[PDB]
């Protein structure tokens, strides 16, 4: 129907949660053996930390999850007072249950204050006995040790493209797609890990095609509809810089970050990660060229004229790879 | 388009990551050198005295007794206490004398002075009633001003030696103690008693009632005491309790409590019981510290500038903590100002979020907040390697500070006025609108120079007093 | 259902139990035994076992009487104005029959979350009714307590946990609970603590219930950090492409931040031996570099680069 | 008090140098329903805040001078007492972002709220340079957002660390420095008032060369000398330099003379007398960077390492907090640079 | 009132009217007739006509009565991701669609859904990866949020899926040479040859600043009362570029080499108030793009260039860095 193709292909269940296995198959040890102790999954963004929790819950609390499971989210416009009182309500109701363990899935935990992490620690504390909080996060480092300490961390890696390319193959077929090799290839190494990146991506893609039923998905139409880099592009400049004059290599850099709208940082990015695929004679150059190019990402990032970071960019390239010539 | 690089390919080779034992042994920490507590000997107490045995705190057990004991200078002692039988004995009369003191100062018995004159005053403790107004109540008109004024108008149940003390006067919630200085002025108005003002700043107080004061010369300032007479009175107690204690372990427990005698009262109620443990390692030595001279001119080179890189390290990430701190309720914010201005919230809203009244904007960077115990602060580990090798390192990090060096330019810029000022106004407000890095560097050396040249020629006998620029810059 | 954490369930319920910090603790046992127990600030860092020795003190202080002269207020409850000017007020005022030397406890666990005003109107509340009630406070940070209150208690400082003392209450530990040990997993066991006891034992815990034998691999799978092993290795490696794809491989691709991959070379490189402790000093400023752009927002995978090159260039040469 | 203040061009007819500058002022003011904002820019003591100052009083009036203090106090995160003189007017405000350190942001949005709280009011901002880059974030939307009630009116010695936004909304006045001949007619304006006796107009053209195209440090000079020797000017009569640049003489001379370990020591204590005595570690590092490049027995090389080193360690100042570390270990490296 | 600056008076009020950018207008126009558009994104120079575009999609697509009470520009400014913007995001969502005017019906499709602007708003202190996103689904019927960017750098997917990103191409010369002197022709803006062309390259295709300095140097040209033509002397003073002379001495004094030359002529310009950093850039300028020097020559100075502008731009002093730049810029 018309739902975006994340919440229609969620995982409904801890059997379609792919990627992340270990954090799945502690989940279905706990839920067999019956311990569940606080939970903290936590990573980068579209890992499946709230589709696997969204999964535990429903595979343990059937019919009565929508009564026996309260799902928070620090960023709205609670603070420490509203999502307290929430929590304390919830957790020491003891409203006419089947049986017990009411679940708090409290998203967006790393933007709540020390303060209010703290008196979430002596929350979960007070209340072990009849709540099983399973506190979200994305950055390890945004959190206070005190709640770092009463919970089970489960970190969360990117998704490995074994699984990627499963859950595009899995898309695909039941959305009557047609994803080239190459464009496939490019979707995959463009998520980065990130899951509801492929699936916006697919369905801006289906979105796209003139006859959205046997056109086939080019690369060109990915790397433009996700707004990235093409690696051609990168390439090309790559080579002016190492093979061509002066003149010719900024006039190649600025017609390819005019036409491609790609800022300077995202050249030296991709540079280097075009740069480490291939060999260097001497080891110098790769020393210079990383410091160079990290001093001028730094320096872009603060402030200044483009025009003479680029001419920047194009000096420490060719000084560099001049060294092992 | 391929656009191939013209560069051959490289063959990753396959990482394996099979760690033996032997390598795991070499995790263990190194022994830290920065790190250094020296301990001091264990307290030996010697005999059975009664004090020793006590069931109250060491700083009410050694509460003073007369006025001899309390730890103020004696002429402001003397002054408070004229002021007070004066105020009595005119309060007696039927009624120019409006009843006001502020005792304001940073000193430690503002409170303690007052109960020891009324006990001199009465000769006895139940004869004096003295109501005290502390902050743990409602100071607010519509909870105390009948109350008050039923005390200050007729005679308590018992010569009535009443007085009403106004503790902690500085600090007043915006709602909570609504209509408090309305209070103290209705109170002074319809009163019959003694009412003494203290606190830790006169600021907050209002002009009006400062003027007042300053009128019948009842404000009274008192300055903190040197720590040779804290150290003293300590050590007076100690004898009295019979504790022997290495006089060097006194001396940092008076310095590290900046000279609180109740502050130093507690530490040596706490770290002097009957126990073999040792002491507190107080001031903390030196790390084997060797503040040699590095011998060769490139190696000290290496040092100043890992000092100055370090430097910009900490500069840099001592104030962008990663965790989002909170932002204290009962603080005067501006966004806080701005609630209460608007008349749409009640008076239960207020209760809320009240807020405590001062004088002082407390402004605040949501994202440059100060960094967190347990987060990551290279620049501390590099600052205490550093130092534990090299001790001028340690005498930069207080050699000068913010407040000095400021306060120091504001008693220069006193200075050049004021010898400005004394030629044989508008400099004082056309010269701060000229900027305060043209007086630092133009403005006051130049002022300097006239000051010193007028100096020589006084001293040889167009401008007089010319000795106090000439003492600022030496 | 659930099984009581080593944490909880081998939770000291005497003074004696808490290793670290000897000459306090001692203090606080002679403290407790004879009485006038002064007011206090215990602060340090998180886990040293700050609460647990507060309430140690107050249980062994009462006796039976713990429920009825001990409140506790701590994040979770309210500690407003009205809460210091009227609950704890009326405790204090309350009028509880003792043993002599013996004094009701107002224990309010992280005081630095509380309030300025509510700390200003506890100083009067402590100064009036010291002689039948005394303060505890218990706080991570010693700053965030104003002035005032800390002039009226005797502030305690509790330090980090040496390796010494986490070692031989953790061989404590696996004694009683029948726990395969070896010395490599039990220094992996202190070295991911960093001093944090509960972390030693949630550690030890959730390895011996994951895979059994207490070895040093089987501790550094279930700390979800960057392995020391493999990020020394990175670090020291002789060629930096190895280094580099070490850091694109193991580190970056597996979701480990720039933080964590920060904190984890500033570390290792704090207990390197093997090199001079000038180039000690060196590498580390070169982390404290990363680091600082890593804050500014700049933490993309070139600038944790030009890391691993800038201390390539330290190591070979030099 | 001063011939600095005493003598300052209070209208916009009054000034003397930059005929031009003058002019485009005086048609700025022509119509005063319109001022863009203004950021006047060149080198220190050209009489850009003396131009600002006549510009608003042509505008507004001769009030534009009456000025009061209001003193503010803030308090940020780590309970420092910050403490501000704002200097403010019936017409006029002005502001100095310096005076606040990194925190001039939060400061400054709320001083410009307060002033917008309240035809239009100009807004004085000394040493816009100084300011951060939040901070001048903040002036940006300030512009555009209070721009029919407040006119920013920005001086500054540099206009280089300023935003490209702020830039391209502002009118870019540029004040040259005035030549030795202005400096001299100035001077001598001001001695024909205060009846100074020269022997020869030559002294003031020694002063004008001295202050180097700075006419506060030209009229200091001018002032000083003339009481040290009772208003009687005479060619043997030396100028007066600050006694800090002496001191900076002295400390290149020992560096030149003595590269050594101890020698450091002595130089760090002369630093911490110069900063003990409130002189920014700018002009410090400037003055001796100046001073060991004019000393006569150093080649190319070592003239260029001092620069370079002056280079980096001006960076460094820049963005740290202890300047002591900065200044030592410059001239560390100059007297290793100079074995 | 009377006056009104020439950037926002010539502002393109018809949509098709957008000078150049047919891929965008064309679009656009059949994207406003499908009575519904997703929330899209722009990226282009700063001042290429992102806000003229949406401006004018609004203008035919709402009334002009409608118009400053359905959109709020809630932009990169006093407003704060959740302290204001969403606060007033959600407070707007309490208020409805106004009173329909005349014109406004059949003529205006004028669709329920509101217009909320914000243009750079990733350059904000609130990262809202989903509090935008909750409330453009909650309210997305009764309101859309269109937002403005520089680069294809997006932060988060997430509120940043669903986007018919259009690229606005930089602006030809020709045809902002042609809108620049209509405006002057409008304006009756005296200017010989080599004004606008000028007022372009430094510019440098940003037609707002174009617009702007031709506004000031009109304004500097009525102020002397001459009623010549404007010279490129004054548009360069205006906009802060050292005269090309000076470069060219510049140039010479590191030819010479002579440390002693070099730091008495930069001793002599620092006094003239000429900024350093355009003194850089104009280096920049001279020596990358000249074929009389060798690669080697151009890559050092490239990095010597590089370090000078970034040290000017974190604020130490002008004069440190233009000698230690032209030294440096001798010894190569
Ligand atoms: N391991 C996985 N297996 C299957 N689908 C996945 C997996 N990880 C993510 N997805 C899909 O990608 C989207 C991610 O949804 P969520 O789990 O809610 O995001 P998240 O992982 O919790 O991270 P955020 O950004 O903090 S909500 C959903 O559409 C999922 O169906
Ligand atoms: N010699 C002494 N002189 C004064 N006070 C003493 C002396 N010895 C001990 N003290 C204690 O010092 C304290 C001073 O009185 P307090 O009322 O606690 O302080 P205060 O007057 O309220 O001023 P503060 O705490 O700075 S607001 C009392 O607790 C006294 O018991
Ligand atoms: N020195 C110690 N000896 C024995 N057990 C300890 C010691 N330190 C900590 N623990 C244990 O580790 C846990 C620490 O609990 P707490 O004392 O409440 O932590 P904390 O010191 O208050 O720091 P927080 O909770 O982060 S503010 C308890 O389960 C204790 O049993
Ligand atoms: N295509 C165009 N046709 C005519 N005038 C234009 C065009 N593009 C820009 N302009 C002029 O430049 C001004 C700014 O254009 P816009 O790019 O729409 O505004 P803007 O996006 O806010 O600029 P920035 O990004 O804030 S610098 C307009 O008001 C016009 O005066
Ligand atoms: N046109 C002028 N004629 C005479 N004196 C001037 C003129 N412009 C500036 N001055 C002198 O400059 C001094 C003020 O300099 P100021 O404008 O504060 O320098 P800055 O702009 O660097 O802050 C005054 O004492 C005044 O005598
Ligand atoms: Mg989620
Ligand atoms: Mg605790
Ligand atoms: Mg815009």
């Amino acid at each position: 129907e018309n739902l975006p193709w994340v919440e229609k292909y969620r995982p409904e269940t801890l059997d379609e949660v792919y990627g992340q296995n270990e954090v799945i198959t502690t989940v279905r040890k706990f839920v067999d053996e019956g311990k569940l102790p606080h939970l903290l999954f936590y990573g980068p963004p579209g890992t499946g930390k709230t589709s696997t929790i969204v999964a535990l819950a429903r595979e343990i609390y059937g019919k009565n999850y929508s009564n026996m499971v309260l799902e928070l989210n620090a960023s709205d416009d609670r603070g420490i007072d509203v999502v307290r009182n929430q929590i304390k309500d919830f957790a020491s109701t003891r409203q006419i249950f089947s049986k017990g363990f009411k679940l708090i899935i409290l998203d967006e935990a790393d933007a709540m204050t020390n303060a209010a992490q703290n008196a979430l620690r002596r929350v979960i504390e007070r209340y072990t006995k009849n709540t099983r909080f399973c506190v979200l996060a994305n950055y390890a480092h945004k959190l206070t040790p005190a709640l770092l300490s009463r919970c089970t961390r489960f970190r969360f890696q990117p998704l490995p493209q074994e699984a990627i390319e499963r859950r595009i193959a899995n898309v695909l077929v039941h959305e009557k797609l047609k994803l080239s090799p190459n464009a496939e290839k490019a979707l995959i190494e463009l998520s980065n890990g990130d899951m509801r990146r492929v699936l916006n991506v697919l369905q801006s893609c289906k979105a796209t095609l003139d006859n959205p039923d046997e056109d086939e998905i080019s690369d060109d139409v990915i790397y433009e509809c996700c707004g990235a880099p093409r690696p051609s592009d990168l390439k090309a400049v790559l080579k002016s810089i190492l093979e061509d004059d002066w003149g010719t290599a900024h006039y190649t850099l600025n017609k390819v970050r005019s036409a491609k709208g790609l800022a300077l940082i995202d050249l030296i990015e991709g540079i280097v990660k075009i740069l480490e695929d291939y060999e260097l004679q001497n080891e110098e150059t790769r020393v210079h060229l990383l410091t160079k190019l990290a001093d001028i990402e730094y320096s872009i990032s603060k402030g200044g004229n483009d025009q003479i970071q680029g001419s920047a960019v194009i000096g420490a390239i060719k000084a560099s790879f001049e060294n092992e010539t | 388009r391929s656009v191939d690089i013209p560069l051959p390919f490289r063959t990753i080779p396959p990482l394996n990551h099979n760690f033996l034992p032997s390598d795991y042994e070499s995790l263990k920490d190194k022994n830290s050198a920065s790190c250094i507590p020296v301990r001091y000997q264990a307290p030996v107490l010697l005999g059975t005295n009664i004090k020793r045995n006590t069931t109250l705190t060491w700083p009410q057990l050694f509460k003073p007794v007369t006025l001899k004991q309390v730890l103020i200078e004696p002429k402001l002692k003397l002054r408070i206490k004229n002021w007070i039988e004066t105020s009595f004995h005119t309060l007696e009369k039927p009624t120019e004398f409006v009843p006001l003191m502020i005792l304001h100062g940073n000193s430690i018995g503002k409170k303690t002075l007052i109960q020891t004159i009324m006990r001199e005053i009465a000769g006895d403790d139940n004869s004096y009633q003295i109501y005290e107004v502390n902050s743990n109540m409602n100071r607010s008109k519509k909870d105390l001003l009948d109350i008050l004024l039923d005390f200050t108008t007729t005679h308590y149940v018992k010569s009535d030696y009443g007085l009403v003390l106004f503790n902690d006067v500085d600090v007043l919630f915006k709602e909570h103690d609504r209509g408090y200085w309305a209070m103290i002025s209705k109170l002074c108005e319809f009163s019959r008693r003694p009412l003494v003002l203290t606190c830790k700043d006169l600021s907050l107080v209002p002009s009006e009632l400062i003027a007042l004061a300053s009128e019948q010369n009842s404000l009274f300032h008192t300055k903190k005491i040197s720590t040779s007479t804290v150290y003293a009175f300590l050590t007076k107690y100690l004898k009295s309790l019979e504790i022997e204690v290495c006089d060097d372990w006194l001396r940092d427990v008076v310095k590290q409590n900046n000279a609180d005698i109740r502050k130093c009262l507690m530490h040596l109620q706490f770290w002097c019981v009957d126990t073999e443990a040792d002491l507190i390692s107080s001031k903390n030595r030196l790390p084997v510290l060797t503040s040699t001279l590095g011998s060769s001119v490139k190696d000290i080179s290496q040092l100043t500038d890992l000092l100055s890189i370090n430097d910009v390290i900490g500069q840099a990430t001592l104030n962008r903590s990663m965790v989002r701190q909170e932002i204290d309720s009962t603080t005067m914010t501006p966004e806080k100002v701005n609630t209460f201005q608007d008349q749409n919230l009640d008076d239960e809203m207020k209760l809320k979020f009240d807020y405590v009244i001062d004088y002082k904007l407390h402004l605040n960077d949501p994202n440059r907040q100060p960094l967190l115990p347990f987060e990551l602060n290279i620049y501390q580990h590099i600052q205490e390697q550093l130092e534990a090798r090299y001790s001028y390192v340690r005498e930069a990090n207080h050699r000068l500070d913010n407040e000095y060096l400021v306060n120091r330019f504001k008693k220069m810029t006193e200075s050049t006025l004021n010898f400005l000022a004394s030629r044989i106004e508008n400099a004082e407000i056309d010269l701060l609108s000229a900027t305060t890095q043209q007086i630092k560097a133009e403005i006051n050396p130049f002022v300097f120079e006239i000051a010193k040249s007028d100096a020589n020629v006084k001293n040889e006998n167009f401008n007089a007093d010319p000795s106090i620029v000439v003492r600022k810059w030496e | 259902s659930l099984q009581l954490p080593w944490v909880e369930k081998y939770r000291p319920q005497v003074l004696s139990d808490i290793v670290g910090n000897k000459e306090t603790i001692d203090r606080l046992q002679q403290i407790a035994k004879d009485g006038n127990m002064p007011h206090m600030i215990i602060s340090g860092m998180p886990g040293i076992g700050k609460t647990t020795s507060v309430h140690c003190l107050a249980h062994e202080l009462l006796g039976r009487s713990y429920a009825d002269g001990v409140l506790e207020l701590n994040a979770s409850d309210d500690r407003g104005i009205d809460v210091v000017r009227n609950q704890i007020k009326h405790f204090a005022q309350k009028k509880l029959h003792l043993p002599p030397g013996k004094h009701k406890i107002v224990i309010l666990d992280e005081a630095d979350s509380m309030t300025a005003g509510a700390q200003q109107a506890l100083r009067r509340t402590m100064e009036l009714y010291s002689n039948s009630t005394r303060f505890a406070f218990a706080c991570n940070q010693s700053n965030k307590i104003i002035e005032p209150l800390q002039s009226r208690c005797a502030i305690l400082r509790y330090s980090k946990l040496s390796d010494e003392d986490v070692l031989k209450r953790l061989l404590q530990i696996i004694k009683l609970e029948d726990v395969k040990y070896t010395n490599d997993g039990l220094e992996a066991i202190i070295f991911t603590a960093e001093g944090d006891m509960r972390q030693a034992i949630n550690n030890l815990q959730s390895t011996v219930a994951g895979h059994g034998l207490v070895n040093a691999d089987n501790v550094f799978k279930i700390v979800d950090s960057p392995h020391p092993l493999i990020v020394k290795k990175m670090l020291l490696a002789s060629n930096l492409e190895d280094s580099i794809q070490i850091l694109r491989t193991d580190l970056w691709k597996k979701g480990y931040s720039s933080i964590d991959i920060v904190t984890t070379s500033f570390r290792v490189t704090k207990n390197l031996a093997q090199v001079k402790e000038s180039v000690r000093l060196e590498m580390i400023k070169e982390i404290g570099l990363t680091h600082m752009r890593i804050l500014e927002g700049v933490g993309t995978y070139l600038q944790l680069a030009s890391m691993l090159a800038k201390i390539h260039k330290l190591n070979n040469k030099a | 008090s001063l011939w600095v203040d005493k003598y300052r061009p209070k209208s916009l007819n009054a000034l003397s140098h930059n005929e031009e500058l003058t002019n485009f002022l005086k048609s700025l003011s022509d119509q005063p329903r319109d001022l863009p904002h203004l950021l006047l820019y060149g080198p220190n003591g050209t009489g850009k805040k003396t131009r600002c100052m006549a510009l608003l009083e042509s505008i507004f009036g001769p009030g534009v001078y009456r000025l009061k203090i209001d003193v503010r106090q803030f308090v940020t995160a780590s309970n420092r007492k910050l403490e501000l003189n704002v200097v403010s007017s019936p017409y006029h405000l002005e502001i100095t972002p310096s005076d606040m350190g990194n925190n001039d942001r939060i400061v400054i949005q709320e001083l410009l709220k307060e002033v917008a709280q309240m035809r239009y009011k100009c807004v004085i901002i000394n040493e816009a340079n100084s300011l951060t880059k939040d901070a001048q974030a903040a002036l940006r939307r300030t512009m555009e957002k209070y721009s029919k009630n407040i006119r920013l009116i920005m001086v500054c010695d540099s206009m280089s660390p300023i935003i490209a936004p702020i830039k391209s909304r502002c009118l870019l006045i540029r004040c040259p420095a005035p030549s030795d001949s202005e400096i001299s007619t100035i001077l001598s304006d001001v001695v024909t008032n205060e009846r100074i006796q020269l022997e020869t107009k030559d002294i003031l053209k020694r002063i004008a060369q001295a202050s180097n195209g700075n006419l506060r440090v030209s009229l200091l000079m001018l002032e000083s000398m003339a009481l040290n020797n009772e208003l009687a000017l005479k060619s043997s009569s030396p100028i007066i330099k600050p006694d800090w640049i002496i001191v900076i003489h002295k400390l290149t001379r020992k560096i030149v003379k003595e590269r050594s370990v101890n020698s450091l020591i002595e130089c760090r204590a002369v630093l911490y007398d110069l900063l003990a005595h409130c002189i920014p570690a700018n002009i410090i590092l400037k003055e001796l960077t100046f001073s060991l490049l004019d000393v006569e027995t150093l080649n190319t090389t070592n003239k260029s390492s001092i620069i370079e080193y002056s280079s980096v360690f001006d960076e460094r100042l820049s963005l740290g907090n202890k300047a002591i570390f900065h200044l030592e270990g410059f001239i560390a490296k100059v007297m290793c640079c100079l074995d | 009132l009377a006056q009104q600056p020439w950037v926002e008076k010539y502002r393109p009020k018809n949509l098709d009217e957008v000078t150049a950018q047919d891929h965008a207008v064309t679009v656009l126009k059949k994207t406003l007739k499908s009575a519904n558009l997703p929330h899209m994104l722009f990226y282009g120079p700063p001042g290429t006509g992102k806000t003229s575009t949406i401006l004018a999609l609004t203008k035919e697509l709402y009334g002009p009565d409608l118009m400053k009470s359905r959109i709020l520009e809630l932009n990169a400014s006093d407003e704060r991701g959740i302290s204001i913007v969403r606060e007033k995001v959600k407070n707007f969502a309490r208020l409805t669609v106004s009173k329909p005017s005349k014109h406004d019906l059949e003529n205006y499709p004028c669709p329920p859904y509101k217009i909320i602007i914000l243009d750079e708003a990733d350059s904000m202190t609130a990262d809202a990866q989903s509090a935008l996103r909750r409330t453009m689904e909650t309210y997305s019927g009764v309101t859309r949020f269109c937002l403005i960017c520089n680069y294809v750098t997006r932060i988060i997917d997430p509120l940043a899926s669903r986007c018919s990103k259009f690229r606005f191409k930089a602006l030809d010369a020709s045809n902002a040479i042609d809108r620049l002197r209509f405006i002057s022709e409008q304006e009756n803006v005296k200017c010989d040859d080599g004004v606008l062309e000028r007022i372009l390259d430094i510019s440098a295709g940003d037609l707002r600043r174009g617009i702007t300095l031709l506004q000031s140097a009109s304004k500097g040209a009525q102020y002397l009362g001459d009623g010549k033509n404007i010279t490129s002397t004054q548009v360069e003073e205006l906009a802060g570029v050292v005269p090309h002379d000076i470069l060219i001495e510049i140039v010479e004094k590191v030819k010479s080499g002579d440390f002693d030359e070099i730091k008495k002529y930069v001793n002599t310009f620092m006094k003239s108030g000429w900024s350093a950093a355009s003194v850089v850039n104009q280096l920049h300028e001279y020596y990358i793009t000249n074929d009389n020097f060798d690669t080697n020559f151009k890559n050092q100075i490239s990095w010597l260039l590089f370090t000078t502008d970034s040290r000017l731009n974190n604020g130490t002093n002008e004069h440190i860095q233009l000698l230690n730049l032209l030294v440096k810029i001798s010894q190569l």
